């Protein structure tokens, strides 16, 4: 519209209306020029890592992309509390996205001292991939989100993708994408950008913990009309074989017939946060649960959703079983345990098997007069008819949605790191500075121009999500567990800035506080 | 100051394999293209091999093609030249050399991409290989 | 605590010769943020280079520095007599504790 | 509307009509960047005072606020005389507030000599707290008013607030606000 | 007054200085130095006795 | 010129508490982070404690954690180190540390926030503590 | 129209419709004197 | 491989005299991109001029260069004693192999 006019206003709010919540967040972003306007082939050799499990082939692009795929992008900590204490479930419905107040800057550096000026005629390009034609990187739990704290100014991350590799080489089946090959909207400083998106129908994420367990569903006062085999021998001595049967009843609850059984399991190794209880050897990689694809090993991480530990043992955690978040200020490599926050899934132990335990036992032979009954341990158990389970929890720090891979078949496509699986997720939003070449020579040359005016852009983004709520209906008489702050005094308020202006999130906050019957 | 220090050269029989290494410091190594230059006794300099800053593009003189392999490690600041099937005329002094331009350069208001091969600004001292 | 090791220990080179010092980091040093200090006998230590290449104000122009990742170098060109002393590398790039390198000595 | 067009005109006047007076005042303001765009926890320890009667906990914000809460913001001394000699009472009824002719400046300092230029694309943000959701500091008799004399150019003061403290520490009942 | 004249809050929108050319997850700590200026008008109707 | 002058060190028995005070001049004390550096006889210098310019955040070395308290008074431009439960190993020379950068810096066009811990530009002379 | 407004958008596409194809290409050019 | 030939071979001139060297290319050299190197006995070669006229950092100001197309010149004005050495021209303007000129010697 105009240079001296603003193309949008700041909106950060929550609106709680009945069965729905609407979040809106505005942030300030900065987009650099990436790769100095080049597409580049990258590989593990351009990086230098040699291991087969780590080999890759791909491209880096000049483009950036917006990532709002974490819950703290949309919820303040008070909003999250207000969500999780009152609601049995929630799920996303609609999305509104705006890009406005674009400013392109020119950087000049004569002697190590940068001068910055407005370039009023430069453009930024933006498009959404609404046909899902690009590789989709928003579901890999990458950094670069809109920051949780609204006053922080964030950097737009660089878009890059991988294709098929063999070692560090490509194959004929490998795909290369030019993002210039898509139509996009060009924005000078007066222009703004928007689009809206409709989420596809997904289940409500369950945000409750079961107050009843899968093996206790019986009436404790009454017998079954079913019999179980109680005794195979009369007593000591030879030739004592017999068949004795008893009613399964309140006093022996382990043997009662049950309609539903616990969900599937893939065993994780158990580690203690008391390190002297751990073994004196390196087993982080060697003891890991893994899966193999085309000759390469991937860690099973976080893997199938399983109870983190047994009742009363909170010092143990599955090795690659749980999502692990870092504290504010924590470094990149080889930090101590007090630097990280380890989530635990204990609320699902009512229906989901424990991650560090066997699923159970099966018979391994035919017993006989000459052979004793033998059993063996089930270390991994696929879906059986009659299993029920809970998916993994979502966190304030965690991801919201993933893209379901496009395949012939999938089973229960809920993303393993947690959240809502979608065949058509929120589309990727791509952005770049339009290159402005430096002065060309005065005689024609056929080469592409390699010399550009140094630029970066900045602006505002607003994202608005309508969320559908499932309100708690409970008849429970006694009071629930609620997420709460602690009154006791401290140097800092939690979920606030400190004396240096640094916002931090001191803990992970899951969604499961209220209870339901099983 | 930029320093190129090479080691691993020496005398060996013909037909043998010798892996020549070079250690660099004083500059960001992954942003520069590297070279191997060769001078036989009493004769001028001969450019042998050169390698892209990324490592994905590696070139050789016509004579040594297929015999020599140039490679680099951006984490270790190391340039490697490994030789196979050495000959009477491969005997010489071998120099490390660094291109004068980084792949991207900032001057004034302008940022420039330099991905070609450029004049060699810094040299190592040389290490003799006798076949 | 991530560790700094100085490869050369109690080094002796003749004056007027180029001196190269290397400090090694167990883990990557975040956004550079390494520092070289000079200490002389019975004298308070002195800042030479901070970050990677950045030279302190009152420092002779012959002192240089460079490095990235886990490998850092302190270079002394046109060596002179006052340059005989013990040298150190400091890593401030992570969260504290700030940890000095083990120390390295340059003889005559 | 446009760069070369003005978004408002200067109004300083009093209008005495019967049983009512209408004051209007225009001033010129200057807003710096406070805290270099940071929220910061402050306390009596960040200040250094140790006494129990003086202990506090709170925050400073990047924002400024307008303060017209003194009578000389609205009345010239002749107006005030005209008010107090003829009237048994008075009280406020309506308020109108305008913010216009915004100019954002860029400061560059190469060698101790400041250069100042227009930045035509920069914005200022403004809102009123009309639901009274922030801590309210306008009633503490602080400095930073629109100045009594219309030709003076004034500085917009920095917004900051206090919450519950124990000594210099906070408690779980303490509130933090992001504006 | 239980509902006095409301507080009027104002700030300069931060304009970051040039970011680095490789992605970094930190918040940007470097900004273009700015200040703003302008006019304010306030009009009050007063009832007289 | 910036000057860091420390006093209050000396010999004391083990298990005792010794308080070290530091005096700084020539710069705005409130805007600069401060450090305490300790060097044992015939050993490399050891960083002991770090204090934020505000004073809200204080950091200590793992070995002395829980026994040493570091505090600063902005009004009096005084930096203090409190020592309790002294040990034989603790006997060392303690030097005042001044950070190279201020929490906010202006460089031409840009204003920068520096709230982390940085290389130490200025040093005090040191004051000996013997346990 | 205006300094701060853009006079066109980027179009690179192909559209395959029956008996016809429509190509569109956008590039960035530089003209010296 | 496109060839560089140096016009003067084993040239000798008295000190203090202008020195003019000529490197001739069989093929045009793309966007200049020629380089002059100096080598001294038992010493690593040294960059003088890169591209056409562009002088390296630590180089005396008396060294000059120019050329276009197939004809390039290295000029030494106010000749001095350290300037006795073998000189080379390098062509990086094409795709590799980079090829040096044959070499040229400047005597006393």
């Amino acid at each position: 519209d105009g240079v001296g006019s603003s193309s949008g206003n700041w909106h950060c709010d929550s609106q709680w209306l009945g069965d729905r919540v609407i979040t809106t967040s505005t942030r300030t972003w900065a987009l650099p020029t990436y790769n100095n306007h080049l597409y580049k082939q990258i590989s593990n050799s351009t990086s230098g890592g040699s291991s087969n499990d780590n080999a890759y082939f791909g491209y880096s692009t000049p483009w950036g992309y917006f990532d709002f795929n974490r819950f703290h992008c949309h919820f303040s900590p008070r909003d999250w509390q207000r969500l999780i204490n009152n609601n049995w479930g929630f799920r996303p419905k609609r999305l509104n996205f705006k890009l406005f107040n674009i400013q392109v800057k020119e950087v000049t550096d004569n002697n190590g001292v940068k001068t910055i000026a407005n370039n009023l005629t430069s453009t930024v390009q933006v498009f959404t991939d609404s046909d899902y034609q690009l590789p989709y990187v928003l579901g890999s739990a990458h950094e670069g989100c809109l920051p949780p704290f609204p006053a922080d100014v964030f950097m737009i991350p660089q878009y890059g993708y991988l294709t098929l590799n063999d070692g560090s080489q490509a194959v004929g089946r490998s795909s290369f994408y030019c993002l210039e090959y898509f139509p996009s909207q060009m924005l000078r400083t007066g222009n703004n950008f928007q689009f809206s998106y409709e989420f596809e129908n997904v289940p409500f994420h369950s945000s409750y913990a079961h107050s009843q367990s899968l093996d206790r569903l019986m009436n404790p006062l009454i017998d079954q009309y079913l019999y179980y085999l109680s005794k195979t021998i009369n007593g000591s001595g030879q030739n004592q074989q017999t068949l004795k049967f008893s009613v399964a009843g309140p006093s022996n609850m382990a043997v009662q017939g049950r309609n539903y059984i616990p969900g599937p399991s893939y065993r994780q190794q158990r580690v203690s946060t008391t390190v002297t209880q751990n073994n004196n050897s390196e087993f982080a990689w060697p003891g890991a649960s893994s899966w193999a694809l085309n000759g390469r090993n991937s860690l099973m991480n976080p893997g199938p959703a399983m109870a983190s530990h047994k009742e009363g043992e909170d010092r143990f955690f599955p090795l690659s079983g749980s999502l692990i978040f870092g504290k504010q200020g924590t470094g990149r490599d080889n930090v101590d345990a007090d630097k990280v926050m380890i989530t635990n899934e204990e609320e699902i132990k009512t229906t989901n098997p424990v991650a560090t335990e066997s699923y159970g036992q099966v018979a391994t032979n035919h017993q006989s007069a000459q052979a004793q009954a033998q059993t063996g341990w089930v270390q991994n158990q696929g879906i059986l008819p009659g299993m029920v389970w809970q998916d993994r929890d979502v966190y304030l720090q965690g991801p919201i949605w993933a893209k379901i891979p496009h395949t012939d078949g999938n089973f229960h496509p809920s993303p393993l790191m947690g959240g809502f699986g979608m065949k058509h997720p929120p589309p990727q939003i791509l952005i770049k500075n339009t290159p402005v070449p430096a002065d060309p020579p005065t005689a024609f040359n056929k080469d592409k121009l390699n010399s550009f005016i140094t630029q970066y852009s900045t602006g505002q983004v607003s994202v608005e999500i309508e969320w559908e709520l499932q309100k708690e209906n409970s008849k429970r008489w006694n009071p629930e567990i609620q997420y709460t702050s602690n009154y006791y005094k401290s140097n800092n308020v939690e979920f606030a800035v400190n004396t240096e202006g640094v916002y931090s999130e001191p803990r992970p906050i899951g969604t499961r506080y209220l209870t339901r019957n099983l | 100051e930029v320093q190129l220090l090479e080691s691993g050269g020496g005398l060996v029989q013909p037909g043998g394999s010798l892996r020549l290494s070079c250690a660099a410091s004083g500059f960001t190594f992954s942003t520069y293209a590297m070279n191997w230059v060769r001078q036989a006794p009493g004769k001028g300099l001969e450019w042998v091999a050169g390698i892209s800053a990324s490592g994905g593009s590696a070139y050789y003189v016509d004579s040594v093609e297929g015999r020599f392999t140039i490679s680099r490690d951006n984490s270790n600041n190391m340039l490697y030249l490994q030789m196979n099937s050495l000959r009477a005329e491969d005997t010489a002094v071998y120099y490390c050399a660094k291109a004068v331009y980084a792949i991207t350069m900032v001057r004034g208001s302008i940022t420039t991409n330099y991905y070609h091969y450029y004049a060699m600004d810094v040299w190592g001292q040389g290490t003799t290989v006798t076949v | 605590e991530i560790v700094l090791t100085q490869s050369p220990g109690t080094l002796s080179l003749s004056p007027g010769e180029r001196a190269t010092l290397s400090c090694r980091a167990s883990q990557g040093v975040s956004s550079n943020y390494l520092a070289w200090y000079q200490q002389k006998p019975g004298q308070a230590p002195r800042l030479l280079i901070y970050d990677a290449s950045n030279r302190a104000t009152g420092i002779p122009d012959r002192f240089s520095g460079s490095g990235s990742g886990t490998d850092f170098t302190l270079t002394i060109s046109r060596l002179e007599p006052e340059d005989f002393a013990v040298y150190y590398c400091q890593q401030y790039g992570s969260s504290p504790p700030l940890t000095f390198g083990g120390g390295t000595k340059v003889q005559i």
